[PDB]
């Protein structure tokens, strides 16, 4: 058996609203835990609506059969971590997918960057080649690359920064991992991602071999 | 024919001399004797006088204290304001036209006057027949399904005055007529004055025998039965001195009704019966007299009796003038 | 504004009017009712005169009755033996089972204590397999001084029987699940076209303040005594006059303000084993003017005229007096033309004529 | 067994140094620093809204958190909810029995409890899927009735009961936790702090005791008063502790200086009191009486900031709203009126 | 009170070590110690747990039939053997504390969560031994837009070990960067790669210093970047 | 008999633990009293009066 949780963000003092369903008949044996990167998870609510000891007000809940119901008002700009849902009603014990919480930015135009390769790690016979869309709202976002006028698939790697506290926006990296035989067997390549956090697209092509 | 007419007016007086002349033109002095006719119009203005302040001041127990209302004070504030009203236009109209000495608003204002009077006295009627058979409902519990509401005693309110309207219905819409009677300064009904065009006599006495008969056999028979349901059920309970007391109360007090109640009214129907039975006679001037001023002391005489009755009231008024 | 919320408005409008339509049946149901108090002193006057007028039921007529008994059977169930865990937890001995799994379906039926469900085999195996333990007899023996409903061990192995569906057990059973005393008990009756709802009082209190002054809307009072109580021993000390502390409860009733205009009903119980009891001893404790004379017959007299004249200078209510009879269609008689006659006296004092 | 007199006349010696301590703190004048502030002024407010449909008493009235839904609970037999900004029904509610003595309101709003003198409290669903009102739990266990009980949380609720003691009571196994002893009295009121960690009890003592939820041990007497006390109400940081009683008189008590500090009365002011409710400012005192006039004191220069009237019958509930717009009060004219 | 972990490393397949938490202050009699997984990336799994009082315990269904536990309540030390590790094992593991029974203790409250939590460490199956950094310069092109960003970074390639320590750019540049987590790749290692956001104009005059910093591993590689028109 | 002297036990020893308790100057317990009376009084909404558009009643 699992439990199906939800995922929402929203501004600040925006009431925020978690569901955790259950599979089968549960008792009153639930717990929510917060975890941010670099801390253990703290206790905040026990058997699903009893307040742990240290925590303020903001913080609610209820349960209504199966569903279990997360309410946080008048929020805070600390307060941004993964929420857990915990089940321990059998000896067998269940945990939640987790969900995450993200603070709404004003839209702003984002920055492509075309980096071309450096003669250094293609003298020295692996090379990637990156090109950065920074400074973007929301966070899915999807690149699109082709090859020798050929789309690849497999051999594609991305990695993703957290938010910055002053620009408030994300830096994604896409990285490519390919042989120096491939870049003699390659030509061209254009770089263009669209997505709804941009308002509209601009169109690039610049191809290795201008210096 | 014993006198004359004209349009509105007779006089029973013989006219052989060709003395006679119209109501609304000299003064008619030789008719009666001055003295008693000037000092019953200075009673007139005692009564009055007397009569106003325990109006006065049941309108200021009906403003003041709400601590008395209840479904049945609502017909007895009628009876009291209506009974206001009717003293008010009809008795200072008496008032007056006695006043100035003979017959000085013509014929409209003693119409007017006409139909107040006598709706004034048939709604007293209808109050004290709607609050006979109201008692008789509450108190004595014929049936087991009903309570008591407002509806009823709304009911009761518009009953009495839908009965004013058809009293009112055949003098206002053409169907009857209003003359001077006795001492001609006011004008009831008539009694003897033969009219072709309408022959009014077969409703008058159709409304005379509904409304004398039906409201004293029905104070008669509810108010003996619910004495009867008092002395049996202090019959069984013996020992009790509240109970006895009880009948007492209700034994005095429902006797003085009948008799207060059938002195008050039954003569004028007496004389109305006897006068249009025996047509061949023309009686005297007193005969024409005493029953509409003897209605009038009946008319004042209904408050003073019909509210004194509640110990509440008498608390309250006492209360009243004592502070 | 939207249309749709407003009909939401003016539909709560309609709902509304269903509520206040509830409130009519119920302002009138409850507005022609009859209702009347009861205080006693003796436990045996009040039960004779309340079993006297109790007429046989059964017990399982009703399948919905049967269901409302399965909830309460197994809310006696549960409570039961959580109250026997808790209490074995409350103990400074350590004393826990052989089989350590069982502490786990301990734990477990301490989960499944909360859902609203029904019952199922795998927690009544559990009780009974903890039950069978005879350490667990044992604490019923200690804490048999404790907070715990004595028929407990019944409900278990009755429970081993209940395991099986589709069950109906006998009356003695509901009846036994309904043997308690705290609260107060209200009964309802028809005799000749009235409607009584009689308000007993549990005896819970010595003291009376809040509670006697929310009886304030009442017709009448029904006050019972036993006069045999001069000879009747209740006491701690060696003052036995009982008849003192039920004058001072009739004296006290009356005294209240609350109570002015309400009359009361006085009733005696005990007549028989009274008039032995006066061959065999004279009544010369109360008073000896009391005992002025030695006929047995006007010995009952005395007693109306004291409790009768100690009402404090007040005529608008009186003190009803009767006697013990045979049979309980007599004495439904009196309260049927008492309440009828202060009724019509009620009756005549709202139409203002007396 | 002379062992109790001796530990009588060494508990003589702790009150007397008792007597001391307080003395030592009674050095200070209060009328100074009630002196150094500036008066308020009349006030006048009007009955904006009225509320009908009872056909008997109002015994209890609770607040929601929300400021919309107010709960009045009548002798006849029914609850019903209300909505405050349009005068409108939620639900109407039939129980057992006609006894209700007192009435509570969820912090999160999905339940309501009531009770009374058959020993029985009923804990309701209002968010029930069926669109009714369902009987969830029945509690019992007590000997007496119960005057006034109300939610700390939503899993744990507290009782005052007429067996002279306290309960802490568990909603899920319907089994009672923590038990509170040590009056000789009955307990007529009951008010927990804000912070949910303290609630005291009055009763027919003339005493107060403060009692803890965690560790169940009774940690400061006040004693002082000559009559029953009614109602009581906490300021709102929880630092100060109000009491009413029953010879027209109040009080207000600290926890940390362990002394009275202010008592209110007047010489023309000789009916009880039925209710107590601060505001959130806790510059202003509410209080009803027996003669149908509830007086508005200031807390600190002890005179009355005005007077309201306008009930015809004896006032029994009166409460403030969470947002402090609104003052709400309930009588046994049959009738509610709010005070705005 | 605290819960320390003890016992833990990095771990090549077929090896098996003893994981420890140590109990401090709290009647481990009384309670369970409870030991969770953290994929990288992903949320908790929850694998083994030690019951004290009645002795039985429970496993994950995946996991159960390799691993066994054993625990001394008299030295306040739990124990956790580890054995058949597989590629797939690698997780942080916490120290959590359930209490099961709340009333044999003392009268509380029913409770149902974890109370007290540890700080965990990596454990990691890895079949890579230590190996030093290939660490690649870059170099911003000529042919560019102007008012925009020069990359001026480094591709860390084939480096060891994890976790990384925060130390950049020889602490003269504290604020304006942008450094890229590492993605698991096809030789089953990390790499790095890094951005820095500088003025178009200001390549002439400043220039910056890639400094792979490791502590456990003793690597100080100072990698020199020249400019080229590429 | 042992009751009402377990009692006696029980009200010394609580108050023997009554007597090690804080006990602060009436003089800042005023001043935390004034001090939270003027702040709120400033932010009363009984005692400020509410527009009629600002006021939920009308
Ligand atoms: C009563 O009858 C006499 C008859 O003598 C009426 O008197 C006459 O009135 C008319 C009116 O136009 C005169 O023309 C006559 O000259 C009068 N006759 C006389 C004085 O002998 C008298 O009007 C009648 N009364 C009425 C109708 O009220």
């Amino acid at each position: 058996m699992t439990q199906s949780p939800s995922s929402l963000s929203a501004s600040v003092g925006d009431r925020v609203t978690i569901t955790c369903r259950a599979s089968q008949s549960v008792s009153s044996a639930v717990a929510w835990y917060q975890q941010k990167p670099g801390k253990a998870p703290k206790l905040l609510i026990y058997s699903a609506s009893s307040l742990y000891s240290g925590v303020p007000s903001r913080f609610s809940g209820s349960r209504s059969g199966t569903d279990f119901t997360l309410t946080i008002s008048s929020l805070q700009p600390e307060d941004f971590a993964t929420y857990y849902c915990q089940q321990s009603s059998s000896s067998l014990i269940t945990f939640g997918q987790g969900t995450k919480v993200e603070i709404k930015r004003t839209v702003a135009a984002p920055s492509v960057f075309i980096f071309p390769p450096s003669d250094s790690q293609l003298k020295s016979g692996t090379a990637s080649v990156v090109c950065l869309l920074n400074n973007f709202y929301p966070r899915e976002a999807k690149v699109q690359w082709k090859v020798d006028n050929a789309l690849q698939s497999g051999n594609s790697q991305e990695s993703v920064t957290e938010q910055d506290s002053k620009d408030s926006t994300y830096s994604l990296s896409s990285t490519l991992t390919l042989s120096k035989a491939d870049y003699e067997k390659h030509k061209v390549y254009a770089c263009e991602v669209t997505h709804q956090g941009l308002s509209s697209p601009v169109t690039k092509s610049f191809n290795r071999g201008e210096c | 024919m014993c006198g004359t007419e004209g349009p509105n007016f007779y006089v029973p007086f013989s006219n052989a001399t060709g003395v006679v002349r119209s109501p609304f033109e000299y003064p008619q002095y030789y008719l009666a004797e001055p003295w008693q006719f000037s000092m019953l119009a200075a009673y007139m203005f005692l009564l009055i006088v007397l009569g106003f302040p325990i109006n006065f001041l049941t309108l200021y127990v009906t403003v003041q204290h709400k601590k008395l209302r209840t479904p049945l004070n609502y017909i007895l504030l009628n009876l009291a304001v209506a009974d206001l009203f009717m003293v008010l236009g009809g008795f200072t109209s008496t008032l007056y036209t006695s006043l100035h000495g003979y017959f000085v608003f013509g014929p409209t204002g003693c119409n007017l006057q006409g139909f107040f009077a006598t709706l004034g006295g048939e709604i007293a009627l209808w109050s004290l027949v709607v609050l006979a058979i109201e008692r008789y409902v509450v108190v004595c519990k014929p049936m087991s399904n009903f309570r008591f509401g407002e509806n009823h005693a709304i009911m009761g309110v518009a009953f009495t005055w839908v009965m004013a309207l058809a009293c009112a219905a055949p003098p206002l819409a053409g169907w009857s007529r209003y003359i001077p009677e006795g001492l001609q300064c006011s004008c009831g009904i008539d009694y003897y004055t033969l009219k072709p065009e309408v022959n009014n006599e077969s409703f008058v006495i159709y409304m005379f025998v509904v409304h004398f008969t039906i409201p004293m056999i029905i104070i008669f028979f509810c108010y003996g039965q619910l004495v009867f349901t008092v002395k049996e059920a202090a019959a069984q309970q013996q020992e009790s001195a509240t109970t006895q007391k009880a009948e007492k109360e209700v034994t005095r007090m429902v006797i003085i009704y009948v008799i207060a109640f059938l002195i008050c009214w039954v003569p004028y129907a007496s004389v109305a019966f006897y006068i249009f039975t025996h047509q061949g006679s023309c009686f005297g001037p007193i005969f024409m007299t005493i029953p509409a001023f003897f209605a009038k002391s009946a008319a004042i005489y209904n408050p003073v009796i019909y509210i004194m009755m509640n110990k509440q009231f008498r608390n309250c008024m006492l209360t009243t003038i004592c502070c | 504004m939207g249309c749709t919320l407003s009909a939401e408005d003016k539909a709560a409008v309609e709902r509304s009017k269903m509520i206040d339509r509830n409130l009519r049946e119920d302002g009138e149901k409850a507005a022609r009712e009859v209702k009347l108090l009861l205080l006693g002193a003796g436990e045996s006057g009040k039960s004779t005169i309340v079993k006297q007028m109790k007429i046989i039921h059964e017990a399982g007529y009703s399948e919905e009755e049967c269901k409302q008994y399965k909830a309460v059977v197994y809310s006696n169930t549960i409570q039961s033996i959580i109250a026997i865990i808790r209490a074995m937890g409350r103990l400074k001995i350590d004393f826990g089972d052989s089989a350590r799994a069982d502490d786990a379906r301990q734990l477990f039926v301490l989960a499944g204590a909360a859902e609203e469900g029904f019952m199922t085999a795998e927690l009544a195996g559990v009780i009974k397999r903890l039950w069978k333990d005879s350490g667990v007899q044992a604490c019923f023996n200690r804490s048999r001084e404790y907070q715990l409903n004595d028929s407990a061990a019944y409900y278990l192995n009755d429970l081993d029987r209940i395991a099986q569906p589709n069950y109906i057990p006998t009356q003695q059973d509901v009846l036994r699940t309904r043997v308690k005393t705290t609260g107060i008990v209200e009964t309802h009756f028809t005799f000749k076209d009235l409607h009584f709802k009689m308000f007993d009082v549990g005896a819970q209190r010595s003291e009376r303040k809040k509670w006697i002054h929310c009886f304030e809307g009442v017709t009448a009072i029904i006050f019972c005594v036993a006069l045999s109580d001069y000879d009747l021993v209740l006491a701690e000390d060696e003052e036995m006059n009982r008849m003192h502390e039920s004058m001072k409860l009739f004296d006290s009733i009356c005294n209240n303000k609350w109570f002015t205009d309400t009359s009361i009903i006085l009733f005696l119980n005990k007549k028989d084993l009274f008039e032995e009891k006066i061959k065999k001893s004279p009544l010369t404790i109360c008073y000896p003017e009391y005992a002025g004379s030695n006929t047995y017959e006007e010995a009952a007299a005395y007693i109306q005229c004291q409790f009768e004249d100690l009402n404090k200078r007040k005529d608008t209510k009186e003190i009803y007096t009767h006697f013990t009879c045979s049979t309980d269609t007599k004495n439904v008689q009196f309260v049927f033309d008492a309440v009828t006659d202060v009724i019509i006296k009620n009756n005549l004092k709202d139409c203002g004529l007396f | 067994q002379s062992e109790l007199d001796q530990l009588r006349q060494e508990a003589e010696q702790l009150k007397n140094q008792i007597r001391d301590a307080r003395k030592a703190c009674a050095d200070a004048t209060l009328s100074q620093i009630t002196n150094n502030i500036d008066p308020v002024g009349r006030i006048q407010m009007r009955t904006r809204r009225t509320l009908r449909g009872h056909l008997a008493k109002i015994y209890a009235m609770h607040w929601g958190t929300d400021s919309r839904l107010l709960v009045s609970a009548s002798q006849d037999g029914k609850l019903i909810i209300w909505d405050s900004y349009t005068t409108n029904k939620v639900h109407a509610i039939p129980l057992r029995s006609s006894w209700v003595m007192t009435c509570a309101y969820a912090p999160s709003g999905n339940y309501v409890a009531c009770g009374g003198l058959d020993n029985i409290c009923s804990i309701y669903n209002l968010k029930t899927r069926e669109g009714n009102v369902r009987v969830s739990r029945e509690l019992a266990g007590h000997t007496g009735y119960l005057s006034c009980c109300r939610f700390l949380d939503d899993n744990q609720i507290v009782t005052s009961s007429g067996d002279t003691t306290c309960a802490l009571w568990d909603i899920e196994t319907g089994q009672q936790t923590t038990t509170f002893t040590g009056h000789t009295g009955d307990v007529m009121s009951l008010s927990l702090a804000p912070d949910t960690r303290l609630f005291v009890s009055g009763a027919c003592d003339a005493s107060a005791k403060l009692w803890d939820v965690r560790e169940g041990m009774c940690r400061q007497t006040f004693t002082g008063h000559e009559s029953d006390i009614n109602a009581i109400c906490f300021f709102p940081n929880g630092n100060a502790f109000a009491t009413g009683s029953d010879d027209a008189t109040c009080r207000l008590f600290d926890l940390r200086a362990d002394q009275e500090l202010m008592t209110y009365s007047h010489d023309n002011i000789i009916c009880g009191i039925t209710s107590v409710s601060f505001s959130k400012s806790g510059r202003l005192l509410l209080a009803g009486y027996d003669d149908f006039n509830c007086n508005v004191w200031d807390a600190l220069k002890a005179d009355r900031a005005g007077v309201l009237a306008g009930h015809d019958n004896r006032v029994s509930c009166l409460g403030v709203t969470d947002d402090g717009m609104a003052v709400a009060t309930g009588s046994w004219d049959s009738f509610l009126k709010i005070w705005n | 009170v605290q819960l320390v972990e003890s016992g833990g490393g990095l771990v090549q397949p077929g090896g098996s070590l003893r994981l420890s938490c140590a109990a401090s202050g709290f009647n481990f009699y009384y309670s369970s110690i409870h030991w969770v997984r953290q994929a990288p990336g992903k949320g908790l799994e929850w694998v083994a747990s030690i019951y004290s009082y009645s002795g039985s315990t429970s496993y994950a269904d995946s996991v159960k039939g390799r691993f066994t536990i054993s625990a001394d309540t008299s030295k306040n030390t739990a124990y956790l053997q580890m054995n058949s590790l597989r590629a797939e094992d690698t997780a942080v593991y916490y120290c959590a504390r359930y209490p099961w029974y709340w009333w044999m203790e003392k009268p509380y409250l029913s409770l149902y969560g974890m109370d007290y939590w540890g700080q965990g460490t990596l454990v990691t199956v890895s079949s890579a031994s230590t190996k030093g950094p290939s660490v690649f310069p870059l170099a911003p092109s000529s042919k560019s837009t102007s008012g925009g960003t020069a990359a001026l970074g480094c591709l860390v390639k084939d480096y060891f070990p994890e976790p990384v320590t925060v130390s950049w750019n020889s602490g003269a540049l504290t604020s304006g960067v942008h450094t890229f987590p590492a993605v698991l790749q096809s030789s089953g290692l990390y790499s790095l790669s890094s951005v820095v956001t500088v003025p178009s104009s200001s390549l002439g005059t400043q220039t910056y210093i890639c400094n792979v910093n490791h502590k456990p591993s003793n690597t100080k590689v100072d990698k020199k970047v020249e400019p080229k028109s590429c | 008999n042992t009751a009402s002297i377990a009692q006696a036990r029980k009200l010394v020893e609580q108050l023997k633990m009554e007597a090690n308790i804080d006990r602060i100057k009436v003089s800042k317990a005023a001043a935390d009293l004034m001090a939270y009376c003027e702040a709120h009084a400033k932010e009363d909404p009984l005692l400020t009066p509410v527009p009629a558009s600002e006021n939920p009643f009308r």
